[PDB]
DNA sequence: AATGTTGTGTTTTTAACAGACTACATT
DNA sequence: AATGTAGTCTGTTAAAAACACAACATT
């Protein structure tokens, strides 16, 4: 049930680059925030964008 | 079927263009030792694949490494190797 | 003055540039996404062909030939279903 | 009989990978 | 304002390497 962030990008309603997701996980602006096992983070399925 | 393939007028498969040009390079061997084969013909397919994605892209360096499939890093780096920048 | 030439002599580079330029016509509006192991697998499946009919199935000698692990060979051989 | 190759493990090393982050551009 | 990109960095890790060796093969 957990994807990349490659993967969960995908599945959003407006795929966004890969540098502006990454950005948001560092700003928090992703509910639940993903954990970072090794090298990559792993989302949630349910994820989404909470809006500050 | 195939999914690349030349123009040759039949559609040949580019497997076809590879084999016929070893068959080629191995009738021209004088005897002589080869020994990094692989990268003689990687390098001779890398720099034409290259050219080819970032000419789709416009020079678009993520674009053209989301478009292989590849890290954006090792594009840059490919793309140093083949003298591309 | 190019190692890997088809049949006038044209080079291979020439060969994959043609295939792409036809490739890149036939995409109908469809996203690329493996554009690499697309046009690796269809380079190392006939090289392998090559040095395995050249060194008679000898995998030490392809494996030195290309100037890979023989390991390497080994795994690329499993691959594309060489066994 | 001697010598090379396979099959298949180890252990080390290289190369790809995801990401961080800034300056600047595009939307 | 928010997002996109190039360029330059970090880490983590998977591929590739080097090697070892009893088995079977080739000469």
């Amino acid at each position: 049930m957990y994807l990349t962030l490659q993967e969960w990008n995908a599945r959003q309603r407006r795929p966004r680059s890969l540098e502006t997701v990454r950005r948001w996980v560092r700003e928090s602006r992703i509910f639940p925030p993903p954990v970072k096992d090794g090298r990559e983070y792993l989302f949630h399925e349910s994820a989404v964008k909470v809006d500050l | 079927s195939d999914v690349l393939t030349v123009s040759t007028v039949t559609q040949k498969p580019l497997r076809d263009s590879v084999k016929q040009a070893l068959k080629n390079y191995f009738a021209q061997l004088n005897g002589q030792d080869v020994n990094d084969l692989y990268e003689l013909v990687l390098a001779e397919v890398e720099q034409p694949l290259l050219d080819m994605v970032m000419q789709y892209t416009r020079g678009n360096q993520t674009r053209a490494a989301l478009m292989m499939g590849i890290n954006r890093g090792t594009l840059r780096k490919k793309l140093k190797k083949y003298g591309m920048n």
